[PDB]
């Protein structure tokens, strides 16, 4: 029942650590936007924000895992286990 | 740097149990620090030039008398001024004020040309004066 | 000019429908215990919401976090917007990405399908102060709107 | 400058030692309080309120503030004693006539606009 | 029916064609039993069991940070980039254009005034209505003060 | 709602509480403090009143600038009552008399005009009606005070019966007639007792908490055609409760077995004068009796009201009946008295 | 002209009169509602039109320094007349 | 004099006054911060609030000074300063037919001292501005309200407290005494912005920021 409903990736557009997100958007979003379709993958960037990546569940639950100062391949394995479960 | 018995104390200012203000009227109040905009009315700019502390606006009701405005807001009239910015955000936390600050909005600086009403080729030729 | 109708058609108080199927007024406690016992039977796709065109972001994320409460996500506007491709996913892609006050800038600006004029009269008034000051161009695709 | 100068106490422990003489001083007189100004409550009831007073200033750490606190619960305590306060200002530290005002949020929403 | 708060009623946040938030000041508070809107919701939320976590303005404001964190940002316009993403992801689409011609909903000045409740509620976007779809004489009012 | 009637402000003097009651029976005992508790909230108060109106000037400052009005009224009138009752959206039915008069016996005060202004009320349109009984009320009742109150029960919810009944036991309060009652004994040397009063037991209730529950049935939805009890929170046997009133006023307490007949005899005596008898053979019958149980009707702790007890407002209405030997002395000198209980 | 309200209360020349079901009328009980019958619009209404033989026209209210501050009145539309924005005095040009 | 309508100003009065301005600020150097004449032949020493005793004792006993009367002692709430109480001292001098004016200033924590031993006039006027604005006098004969109720929360003279306050009082029957509760008025103060958009004093005009 709790299947995952949507996530949030939120970042900055100039701050180093959210410079892992920012290429992990450049270079890999769209593939996961064409194996994910109907997924929400809200990317949010705003001055000064520390990386965020939310995954909402069934029934409002959310939790948050933190990106800063990751690496694109490292947002890449956090998005692949919070998208097939192991998180 | 004189003779008072300087004593180490705190850099968190909080004069609120010593203000007589009920408590309900601290914590749940949100004043805005803010310089006034410009009476779009008028073109006077000295209205303009300090800064205001404003507290938020509560309910107000009608008098089953005679229809006039009523209030149970203590400080719905409370209206402090500042030279900055800074003070402004001293005095609401000492005071215990939850406050929202805003930027000074000032004019940009314009480039004038009378001249330019006569242009040759610029659709800045004014039709009629 | 309109905050006139500030003070017209005014909804003041609760309304529920009596038995005769018309609109009656009734506490707060009433209706929303009414509308509470319509949410906590329902859920999924079985309850949705519209959002109108003057609605506040507080009701907005209120409203969604409450309908996910019952696992619904159609939390809807009425205005539509592409959701193919990227969608919402992307900022960018539906928004004013020059900004208003980026017009001024401009060198030559396309309008398509739109009429600023009336849709945004004063990013019309800038596209105009553009093209008087800035000697900005400007072309059209659509009605040949004034 | 840097640090400031004091009201009475140079520390924490001198503001602590006057709050304590303050607190001994307002609950001896209650008894008296109760007695002179014919009040209808009991001197369990009059020393709750001596404490429930003194516990609203529990969280300030300014050792000038607690003084200034002190100075002022002096004053209170000298127009309780002299007969200066008459029963009404004793009975207004007890709401007795405001009614009880909501707490959570709903009945706040019931009721009105304030928060 | 439950009855909401105008934007001149609450204090609320709105975000315009370009992406900053903005947020309005209550010039009045709602009429009669009107109530703000999010409060609306939460109290309903507890009503029916499932109340959000939040009883205050700055607490539903940190829920919208939490959601969107440009949505606190009041007069910053946020940048936003990866139009290139957008750009490819919408070369999927494939999607026809119809033959109709592009035409406004607003053509002239008559479909300007009236367009959502509260200006359908104005008398005086009425009397502009008027006075532009029949003529000069048709509002009248003496102007003799 | 009508629009002047949403309620407004923070429920103080200046604010609009949505209510407009009329009180009938103002000018009294109970009548002053659920007049004060509607001024408090900003209510709209209709006072109708048949005294001097030099005896309805301490209803004055109860309210704001115009939430009090006063109009005369004749209780065998129904236009009267209904002047009174046309705009109000509350009916508060007070009125009372412990002693029969040559024009109001106690079918009038508490079976005819109950009955006609329930009637009025009705046909006027007034939502709710609170009509004020006794606890003791009692068809077969040897007082003929109690009969008539389960009679004008009974023509009350007949002409208006979505009312809500309030059923009290004695008052107690500044100006009670019950404390005061027992108190005043001290003029006749003892206190003379049916079987010296180890028979009665009684239950007395507060004056406040009676003025606050008719304030909370008026603001509770679900008191529609409902009868209430109003008890206080313990049963008193008569004698231990006149004991504990002469102690906590401080009066030497020799109490004698005056017989019931004797007792009748000196009530009968007291009605003879023409100015609010200090007893009457009624007021005997209805001291001797106990109060009633009745566990099946909502009561004070239904209506959201903690319940006073007597030992804690028993000072603040028996001070004045200690002498200046023992006026300045504390509540807890006296131990409360011994209670019955069920 | 002062006029009476379907509850049979008197209209005010503002206009003023509680509806049927407004709990306000218990104030006029046993006493009257306090109405000025003179109702100064009806009352400038009745005042005739000067025919002043000029294009601009001067009012005061009458009376000098007891008036009102002095105003200057265009009377050049023929259709409309003008009158004082101060005490509701007409002028027109002769016959048009 | 073709100027009937201007308020005559004496020159000769200005050069005393700065001279004796002059001799005060070079006299007490530890003190004195700032001496100044008004165009209206008004003349204020600014001091630190250490100087109070030592000023006006100097100004007091001093044979060129003999201020011996202290005509008013006052305080002024300026909530835009740190120090947001400005001590206002005017002094009289009947021997040389002169007053002057002696300002410090302090804040809601840090005490004045007081001035009794200097004038006994003093007394009353240090409990008013404790009692209006809160500011404590260290060694006060006896410091306690004077003007405000018994019991009374707040120091209404301050600039942020309301008008209103913030209760009321009335008589309450149930309890049988006047009771105090949370001010509500059946017409709200009706705030005016009376300020003009435009300036009116050019030579008073600050320079912008
Ligand atoms: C035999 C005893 C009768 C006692 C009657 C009684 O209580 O009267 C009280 C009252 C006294 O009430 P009072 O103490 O309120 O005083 C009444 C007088 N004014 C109103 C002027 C203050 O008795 C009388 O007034 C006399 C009545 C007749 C007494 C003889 C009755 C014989 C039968
Ligand atoms: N007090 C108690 O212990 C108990 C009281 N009750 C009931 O509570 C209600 C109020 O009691 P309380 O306030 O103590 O009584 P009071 O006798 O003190 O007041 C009675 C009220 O009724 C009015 N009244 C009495 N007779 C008439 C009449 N013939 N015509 C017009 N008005 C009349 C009085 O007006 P005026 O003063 O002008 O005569 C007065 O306003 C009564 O219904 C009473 O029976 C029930 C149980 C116990
Ligand atoms: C007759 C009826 C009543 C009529 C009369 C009702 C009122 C009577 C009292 C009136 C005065 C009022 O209490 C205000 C004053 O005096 S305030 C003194 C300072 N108060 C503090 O709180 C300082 C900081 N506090 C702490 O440092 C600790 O928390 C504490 C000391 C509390 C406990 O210390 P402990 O070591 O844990
Ligand atoms: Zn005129």
């Amino acid at each position: 029942k709790l299947g995952l409903r949507e996530i949030r990736i939120h970042l900055c557009q100039r701050s180093p650590g959210s410079q892992g997100v920012r290429d992990f958007i450049e270079k890999r979003y769209v593939e996961l936007k064409k194996a994910n379709p109907d997924l929400p993958i809200l990317i949010r960037e705003c001055s000064d924000v520390q990386p965020k990546l939310w995954a909402r569940y069934a029934f409002g639950q959310e939790k948050n895992v933190s990106l800063n100062n990751f690496s694109a391949d490292q947002v890449t394995r956090t998005l692949e286990n919070v998208l097939s479960g192991k998180a | 740097t004189q003779d008072t018995q300087l004593i180490a104390v705190d850099e968190k200012l909080d004069i609120t149990t010593l203000t007589g203000v009920p408590e309900e009227h601290i914590k749940t109040r949100k004043v805005r620090i803010f310089v006034p905009a410009r009476n779009n009315m008028q073109s006077g700019v000295n209205n303009t030039k300090k800064w205001k502390m404003e507290f938020d606006t509560r309910e107000r009701w009608e008098n089953p008398l005679m229809g006039w405005s009523s209030t149970a807001d203590p400080l719905s009239n409370l209206v402090l001024t500042f030279s900055t910015k800074e003070d402004a955000v001293a005095f609401a936390e000492k005071n215990g004020w939850s406050f929202d600050v805003e930027e000074r909005k000032v004019p940009k600086p314009k480039s004038k040309s009378y001249g330019a009403n006569f242009s040759w080729n610029k659709r800045t030729r004014v039709s009629t004066k | 000019f309109a905050y006139d109708g500030l003070k017209r058609q005014r909804l003041t108080q609760p309304m529920i429908r009596n038995e005769k199927g018309l609109l009656t007024y009734t506490t707060w406690e009433d209706a929303l215990s009414r509308v509470a016992g319509m949410l906590q039977s329902f859920q999924g796709n079985d309850v949705a919401a519209i959002a109108g065109g003057l609605v506040d972001a507080e009701a907005l994320v209120a409203l969604k976090d409450l309908l996910n409460r019952v696992d619904s996500d159609s939390l809807c506007t009425e205005e539509v917007f592409p959701t193919a491709g990227a969608g919402t996913d992307l900022r960018s892609n539906y928004l004013l990405n020059t900004t208003i006050a980026g017009v001024e800038e401009a060198d030559v600006i396309l309008l398509v399908g739109t009429n600023p004029r009336f849709e945004a009269p004063l990013f019309n008034a800038r596209i105009r102060k553009s093209w008087l000051h800035n000697d900005l161009k400007v072309a059209l695709i659509g009605s040949p709107v004034d | 400058g840097t640090s400031v100068k004091p009201i009475f106490s140079r520390d924490m422990n001198e503001a602590k030692r006057r709050v304590r003489e303050l607190y001994r001083a307002w609950y001896r007189e209650v008894p008296n309080t109760v007695h002179l100004f014919q009040l209808d409550i009991s001197v369990k009831q009059g020393r709750d309120k001596v404490r429930e007073m003194f516990m609203k200033n529990a969280h300030v750490t300014d050792p000038r503030v607690v003084d200034l606190l002190v100075i002022k619960g002096k004053m209170e305590l000298e127009e309780t004693i002299n007969v200066w306060k008459q029963r009404t200002h004793i009975m207004r530290f007890f709401h007795e006539t405001e009614a009880p005002r909501p707490t959570d949020f709903l009945s706040k929403f019931y009721v009105g606009h304030d928060p | 029916i439950l009855p909401g708060a105008a934007y001149t009623e609450k204090s609320a946040t709105y975000v315009n064609t370009e992406g900053r938030a903005q947020q309005t000041k209550v010039a009045v508070t709602p009429p009669g039993l009107a109530r703000e809107d999010w409060k609306i919701i939460r109290a309903l939320s507890e009503i029916a069991g499932m109340t959000l976590p939040y009883d205050t303005l700055d607490q539903v404001r940190s829920r919208l940070e939490e959601v969107s964190p440009n949505l606190v940002r009041y007069d910053d316009v946020e940048g936003a980039n990866y139009f290139q993403q957008a750009n490819e992801l919408s070369k999927l689409v494939n999607q026809q254009l119809l033959a109709d011609p592009l035409v406004p909903p607003q053509l002239t000045i008559k479909d300007f005034y009236m367009t959502d409740s509260i200006s359908r509620a104005s008398q005086t976007m009425a009397k502009c209505v008027k006075a532009v779809t029949e003529g000069i004489q048709a509002v009248e009012e003496p102007s003799i003060c | 709602l009508h629009h002047a009637l949403i309620p407004h402000g923070k429920g103080g003097r200046s604010s609009v509480s949505g209510i407009v009651a009329t009180v009938f029976g103002a000018t009294g005992f109970l009548g002053r403090y659920v007049v004060n508790h509607l001024g408090r909230m900003g209510s709209q108060v209709i006072v109708p009143y048949r005294c001097e109106p030099y005896d309805t000037m301490h209803l004055r400052p109860m309210g704001d600038l115009g939430q009090i009005i006063f109009m005369e009224w004749n209780g065998k009138d129904k236009d009267s009552i209904r002047k009174v009752v046309e705009h109000s959206n509350v009916v508060i039915n007070l009125v009372g008399r412990e002693w029969e008069t040559k024009n109001f016996d106690f079918e009038d005060v508490f079976v005819k005009i109950p009955h006609a202004i329930a009637q009025v009320s009705k046909e006027a349109g007034v939502e709710k009606l609170i009509h004020i009984s006794h606890l003791n009320a009692d068809i077969k009742s040897p007082s003929r005070y109690l009969r008539s109150k389960a009679v004008g029960e009974k023509e009350v919810r007949a002409a208006f019966p979505e009312a809500t009944i309030i059923k009290p036991s004695d008052i107690f309060g500044r100006e009670d007639r019950f404390l005061n009652y027992f108190a005043s004994m001290r003029w006749f040397g003892g206190v003379p007792l049916i079987s010296l009063g180890k028979e009665t037991v009684k239950q007395p209730v507060y004056i406040v908490d009676v003025s606050k529950g008719i304030i909370n049935a008026i603001k509770d939805p679900d008191a529609k055609g409902k009868t209430f009890a109003f008890v206080g929170p313990n049963r008193y046997l008569l004698f231990d409760l006149v004991q504990y009133i002469f102690a906590v006023a401080y009066r030497p307490f020799l109490p004698y077995p005056l017989p019931h007949f004797a007792y009748r005899w000196v009530g009968r005596l007291f009605e003879v004068s023409p100015f609010e008898p200090w007893t009457t053979r009624d007021k005997v019958e209805r001291v001797h009796m106990s109060d009633m149980t009745l566990p099946h009707l909502p009561g004070l702790e239904d209506l959201g009201i903690q319940a006073t007890p007597l030992e804690l407002k028993a000072i603040e209405v028996l001070r004045r009946h200690r002498t200046y030997r023992w006026l300045t002395s504390e509540m807890e000198d006296v131990k409360p008295a011994k209670t019955v209980n069920i | 002209g002062v006029r009476t309200s379907p509850t049979g209360e008197k209209v005010t020349h503002t206009g003023q009169a509680y509806d049927d079901g407004d709990y306000r009328r218990v104030r006029f009980s046993d006493r009257q509602k306090e109405v000025n019958e003179n109702f100064a619009i009806d009352l400038i209404a009745e005042q005739p039109v000067s025919e002043v033989g000029s294009r601009v026209i001067s009012c005061d209210g009458g009376g000098g320094a007891l008036g009102h501050p002095r105003v200057y009145i265009n009377l050049d539309k023929e259709t409309k007349t003008g009158t004082c924005g101060y005490c509701g005095l007409q002028f027109r040009q002769p016959h048009h | 004099d073709t100027r009937p309508t201007i308020r005559p100003r004496n020159d000769v009065v200005h050069k005393q006054l700065s001279a004796f301005g002059q001799y005060v600020a070079e006299i007490l150097p530890k003190y004195v911060q700032q001496v100044q004449v008004s165009c209206f032949n008004e003349l204020e020493i600014f001091i630190h609030p250490d100087g109070v005793i030592p000023v006006l004792t100097f100004l007091r006993d001093h044979t060129n000074a003999q201020f011996k009367s202290l005509a008013d002692l006052t305080a002024v709430d300026v909530p835009t300063r740190q120090n947001r109480f400005e001590i206002v001292y005017n002094l009289l001098s009947l021997r040389f037919n002169s007053r002057i004016r002696v300002k410090t200033y302090t804040d809601e924590l840090t005490p004045i001292e007081s001035s009794v031993t200097v004038y006994k006039a003093a007394n009353w006027y240090e409990r008013e501005i404790w009692d209006m604005f809160g500011v404590f006098f260290a060694n006060h004969p006896d410091l306690r309200r004077i003007l405000t109720d018994y019991g009374f929360e707040g120091h209404p003279f301050r600039k942020d407290f309301p008008l209103s306050g913030y209760v009321e009082l009335r008589y309450d029957d149930e309890v049988k005494r006047v009771v105090a509760e949370p001010v509500e008025l059946a017409q709200e103060f009706r705030k005016f912005d009376l300020n003009s958009p435009w300036e009116a004093f050019p030579a008073y005009r600050q320079p912008p920021e």
